[PDB]
């Protein structure tokens, strides 16, 4: 979880012009 | 390997004219156009 | 309209709809209370000089004058019907009224009626490129009318270039007398073969009909940056507020979202911030100087959920991403 | 009087505000390591060309420099401008000159005809890069502690603009005045702009941290 | 991308203009942002693939 | 192709025509050159994949 | 054949002949020096 990281992603990162990120069904917790 | 992108989905009519009204009624012209990539995108959404 | 079972429904064309959940709506609340900010501009700049000057410049060496820190209207503009030519090619002339510049040049000269037409852009001939030329892509209105009452008796004082080695950039001048060497053989202020004076008179004579007879020619040019404004129309002002979705205008740029006091520390010579995406994200008040946020309410995404329309009419409304104390309105 | 054209001279291409982010643009930048005369004030007055922008330098705390002559002839007939470092305050203009041979400032004098307006405004080093701009002439200016002793400090700062004026006037040449003790009519660094992209590094307090030249 | 219009902020075409030019103008930024809409959604398509 | 325009040679249009109406037919062959270079790069990504 | 012919038309005899299919400078009477006038109004003579 550490190496991977999304401070260089634009909306993904962060109202923006319609875009949207849903999330996925299933949450780290369960899928740990 | 890798297992799904994020689900992105995208608002066609309010991304294109921002809320304007004219520019929606000018969009309407084209038809089925942001009915057929919502669907496309929400498909991807669902692969994930 | 009836609810969101139904707009489900005309969503999928179909009257039955199986068990799931649809993106089918967006609610975007968006209220807009009005509210508009200007600077304390009260100066009437001397559009009347430009106008109603007896003393015009010729088209070879047309003058330029610089209009700035001043209301401007244009009602009084194009009301006035004496402008027998008025056309503008970058701004409708009802929306003038409204809008800011940050600038504006106000050019003026005098030719004959029928060269009215050389002035626009993409024009060519002598006029345009060899006295006044416009840019392809020029932002302004052209406003002309007869001027036979003042500049006919013939005036040959109004003079016009016929001919340069090349033709002029825009807003470019050539005041050069020098004679032009119209051919192959050379010449030192010789004027004879191939060497011609490079300004000719005009035969302006009231004998003469319409469109051959002078025509005054005011053009005016706006530098549309808006960083500084300082040039507004005639529209007041009033009292902004915050937290509150509503249509906003400041210095003429316009925009609909939430205000907020900012806390970006702008640097005095700053007016507003763009963010990643270069929309305005901040502002400077044209009033009271400080910055606000801007801001847009909310994403509105709206998607239902409900068993079969076989099964059962009960359905249930998710708001996607919104924060359920702002859902309500 | 010669040297290396360090990184710096920069400056805020707009008066849009960003922070935190990259940004790329195109304007006239004199470029890094690029050459810069030096002049033998160490001991006649100089003259100087203006080819689209001059990016002046030269280290003071008591303001011996006093303004910059701009124009395109020089010759008491056509419009040139005129900044004098007045102890009062600043003042531009732009006339018609008669300028001397040795115009400094004896202390005072001056001249003027058909004039247009008028506008009224070695410890640190003090820069300015001067922009002709169709009909609109950008100053910009900046004023920082230094260590050096004749060298351009290596450390990067990049500044605000000072003031635009719009007159916009031909500036095809330029030279330079400063202040003398006694009045004795008788008859720093320097370098170029040229157009390039730049790439821009806001970051928190809209501050500049530095840039790469394209 | 103004993609040949005046302006790319959409706000200022229809405040500027009278309704009889924006419509056309209007129409440009409309090819142009749905055909960046269009290549988009099929690079998605081939990544999701 | 010309996709419309008065000619395919670039430079023919920019001889015999001024500026302005250059643009209109300029931006036409821009359009169809963009167009098809769009379904060349639609098709090569399907055959990568 | 006309520039330096050795008999002229008179106002009353009217002649019009046929010039086409050949490609010939002006430039010769451009800068012809007896040529006292070479005054155009359709087009300048250096687009010959
Ligand atoms: C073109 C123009 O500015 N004309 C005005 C005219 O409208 C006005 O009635 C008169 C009185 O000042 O002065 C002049
Ligand atoms: C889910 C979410 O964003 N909840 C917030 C909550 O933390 C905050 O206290 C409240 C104040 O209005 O607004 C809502
Ligand atoms: C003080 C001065 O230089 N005045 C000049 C004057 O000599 C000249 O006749 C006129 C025309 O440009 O412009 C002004
Ligand atoms: C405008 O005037 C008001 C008082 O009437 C004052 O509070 C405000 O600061 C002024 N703003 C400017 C930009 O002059
Ligand atoms: C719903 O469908 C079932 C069969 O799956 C049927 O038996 C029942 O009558 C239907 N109810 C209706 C018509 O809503
Ligand atoms: C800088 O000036 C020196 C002379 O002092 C010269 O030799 C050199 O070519 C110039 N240019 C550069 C890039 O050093
Ligand atoms: C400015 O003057 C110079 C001559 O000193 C001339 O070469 C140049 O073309 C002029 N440019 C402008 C702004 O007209
Ligand atoms: C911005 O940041 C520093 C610390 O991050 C702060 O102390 C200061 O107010 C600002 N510095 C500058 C150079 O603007």
């Amino acid at each position: 979880f550490n190496k991977v990281t999304l401070a260089d992603a634009g909306f993904i990162k962060q109202k923006f012009n319609g875009l949207t990120v849903l999330p996925p069904l299933l949450t780290d917790e369960m899928i740990a | 390997l890798p297992v799904s992108m994020t689900k992105t989905s995208v608002d066609c009519t309010m991304y294109i004219c921002g809320d304007s009204t004219e520019c929606s009624n000018l969009l309407l012209q084209y038809g089925s156009f942001c009915t057929q990539l919502n669907r496309a995108l929400t498909g991807i959404a669902v692969e994930q | 309209a009836l609810d969101p079972l139904s707009e489900t429904k005309c969503t999928l064309k179909s009257f039955t709809v199986e068990k799931g959940i649809y993106q089918t709506s967006n609610f975007r609340v968006q209220p807009t209370e009005s509210i508009v900010r200007f600077p304390n501009i009260t100066n009437l700049c001397p559009f009347g000089e430009v106008f109603n000057a007896t003393r015009f410049a010729s088209v070879y060496a047309w003058n330029r004058k610089r209009i700035s820190n001043c209301v401007a209207d244009y009602s009084v503009l194009y009301n006035s019907a004496s402008f027998s030519t008025f056309k503008c090619y970058g701004v409708s002339p009802t929306k003038l009224n409204d809008l800011c510049f940050t600038n504006v040049y106000a050019d003026s000269f005098v030719i004959r009626g029928d060269e009215v037409r050389q002035i626009a852009p993409g024009q060519t001939g002598t006029i345009a490129d060899y006295n006044y030329k416009l840019p392809d892509d020029f932002t302004g209105c052209v406003i002309a009318w007869n001027s036979n009452n003042l500049d006919s008796k013939g005036n040959y004082n109004y003079l016009y270039r016929l001919f340069r080695k090349s033709n002029l950039k825009p807003f470019e001048r050539d005041i050069s007398t020098e004679i032009y060497q119209a051919g192959s053989t050379p010449c030192n202020g010789v004027k004879g073969f191939n060497c011609y004076f490079p300004l000719q008179s005009y035969g302006f004579q009231p004998t003469y009909g319409v469109g051959y007879q002078p025509y005054r020619v005011v053009v005016l040019s706006f530098e549309l940056l808006h960083a500084p404004a300082t040039v507004c129309g005639p529209k007041k002002s009033t009292n902004l507020v915050k937290n509150k979705c509503v249509n906003f205008n400041f210095n003429g740029l316009t925009g609909t979202g939430v205000l907020t006091e900012s806390n970006k520390k702008f640097l005095p010579f700053q007016q507003f911030g763009r963010d990643i995406a270069d929309t305005t994200d901040a502002v400077r008040d044209p009033q009271t100087l400080e910055i606000l946020d801007i801001t847009p309410c909310s994403f509105g995404g709206v998607s239902v959920i409900t068993p079969g329309t076989n099964t059962s009419n009960q359905v249930a409304v998710l708001y996607q991403g919104v924060n359920c104390t702002e859902v309500p309105v | 009087a010669y040297t290396n054209s360090f990184t710096r001279g920069v400056y805020y291409p707009d008066k849009v505000f960003r922070s935190s982010v990259l940004h790329s643009t195109q304007d006239l930048f004199l470029p890094f390591f690029s050459n810069v005369t030096w002049f033998h004030a160490i001991h006649d007055n100089p003259v100087l060309p203006f080819n689209d922008g001059v990016y002046f330098a030269s280290t003071e705390k008591s303001n011996i420099i006093r303004g910059w002559i701009f124009g395109t002839t020089l010759d008491s007939k056509t419009q040139s401008l005129l900044i004098v470092n007045n102890a009062t305050n600043v003042v531009i203009k732009v006339c018609e000159f008669q300028f001397c041979n040795y115009p400094f400032l004896g202390v005072v004098y001056s001249s003027a005809n058909n004039c247009t307006f008028e506008y009224v405004s070695f410890k640190n080093l003090s820069e300015f890069v001067f922009k002709n701009i169709d009909g609109y002439f950008k100053i910009y200016s900046k004023h920082t502690p230094i260590n050096l002793v004749r060298d351009l400090p290596q450390g990067f700062s990049a500044l605000e603009p000072l003031v635009d004026l719009p007159i916009g006037i031909n500036i095809t040449r330029f030279q330079t005045l400063l202040a003398l003790h006694r009045s004795y009519l008788t008859p720093y660094y320097v370098g170029y702009l040229q157009p390039r992209t730049f790439l821009l590094k806001y970051n928190e307090n809209g501050t500049i941290t530095d840039a790469v030249d394209c | 991308s103004n993609f040949g219009a005046i302006s790319s902020v959409l706000n200022d075409i229809l405040s500027r203009l009278d309704p009889p030019e924006a419509e056309v103008q209007i129409d440009r930024l409309i090819t142009g942002r749905l055909q960046s809409l269009q290549t988009y959604v099929t690079q998605q398509l081939i990544r999701a693939a």
